[PDB]
């Protein structure tokens, strides 16, 4: 089964990610939830195709636990009012747009990916992740 | 560190391997305890860095030109110390 | 060849003692483990072991377990069949804590990995003794 | 395919964060640590093709100079645009003058000893990873 191990590759960047915005404090984070998707993702499959499967279902997945995780209004809100913010001249939208994104935090995630890039090569981030993971875990239990 | 304690804590493959490698730094000339912590740190190394990626075999592999002063077949507990010192250098002063 | 998948099954009683869901009897599972230690030569024993274990691991488990015995159930059981579809998916929603199961998948993922490098049935065995050790002083 | 052979130093770049810090040092910048930080960022990231390399220095270069600009007080593009009509009428011996008092020759100096510097220390060192260093610090002070 040693063999089937592949680390948490893209998705690595992804809780890189999350971590930086828990620090932040732009994210409540869950951290019993995170570790389950953690795990899924690192579970041996022997098959290729499995690992395909995976990758499809981690994305939505995904996606779904990192809204979850943010203060963002859930699906039924926003489609609900959404019917308010069709209304909204397109300069309207492009302001709010450019209100609410932070160019600094795009760019800081932009240089979490490329240290993540530099570093995935000289050490196993996945080790790393896997260790605050646990330590976020723990800390919620004490 | 044959110790009854690594057959009783580590799996058959796992342990053969081990085994293997401390015997081959005792027949090097490796004290018990320089062994041991070769081992270790190789554990170590095995668990934190990618040793299956191409840099690290081409670095594996330039062992002797890169770290002359390093006997990869007799450690010693300070090797940590001498790689670290030795990496720094080579990232920084070294071109030519 | 230890526990194989058996280690698995005391980590998720350890756990839930740990959660307080379970009331841990450890001279039984003390037994129950001395029995699956039990040293056989042949394949075909090792699998009638399995066999006969799962039945016996289950029982124990449940034993263990603050679940109205079997015979609460049927005795209780024809009032249930009276509840309609969405009422059983209710009660069940409510009785399956959902960051209970991840744990126990994490658990069992975790597991996976560590059974690869380290003997988890020394472990297993030493909590047990541990446990059993807490129980008598 | 390893993405590795791509991984190009800062080159000509390092010399421009060289400037830059010896400015902060002297108190003629205002350093935004995380903006710059992104630009060496954008700057490392690993490029297969070397079209793209090409792209990039392109690229780079306006980038890099409004970076430069912004870090500066230097008044912005539009404020010289709307005062720009009055600085049309003064005298080009006033012009002169004005360039002579605003550029100080001890810091041109300055740069030309650090280019030679760099030009020297590049032949011996890797520049970037001082550059690099420097720069996740700032950015960590900027943070504590």
């Amino acid at each position: 089964l040693w063999q089937y191990w592949r680390g948490l590759s893209g998705w690595n960047f992804y809780f890189l990610v999350k971590f930086g915005l828990l620090w932040a404090g732009y994210l409540n984070f869950h951290p019993l939830l995170n570790l389950v998707f953690a795990a899924f993702l690192l579970m041996p499959l022997p098959r290729y195709s499995l690992h395909r499967l995976r990758h499809w279902i981690a994305l939505p997945i995904g996606f779904a636990l990192f809204w979850h995780d943010t203060w963002l209004p859930g699906p039924e809100s926003i489609m609900s009012q959404g019917s308010q913010v069709a209304g909204f001249s397109t300069d309207y939208l492009i302001d709010l747009v450019t209100r609410f994104i932070n160019w600094q935090m795009i760019g800081a995630i932009f240089v979490l990916l490329v240290a993540w890039l530099f570093l995935s090569q000289w050490i196993r981030i996945t080790v790393f992740v896997v260790a605050i993971l646990l330590w976020l875990n723990v800390l919620t239990l004490a | 560190m044959g110790s009854i304690l690594t057959r009783w804590l580590l799996i058959p493959p796992v342990n053969a391997r081990l085994i293997g490698r401390y015997r081959d730094y005792r027949r090097h000339g490796a004290s018990a305890f320089s062994a041991t912590l070769g081992c270790f740190w190789m554990i170590l190394a095995w668990i934190f860095i990618p040793l299956e990626h191409p840099r690290w075999q081409r670095i594996r592999a330039e062992h002797k030109n890169l770290y002359p002063h390093i006997n990869a077949s007799r450690p010693r507990p300070l090797d940590p110390v001498r790689y670290l010192i030795q990496t720094c250098w080579l990232l920084i002063g070294a071109s030519r």
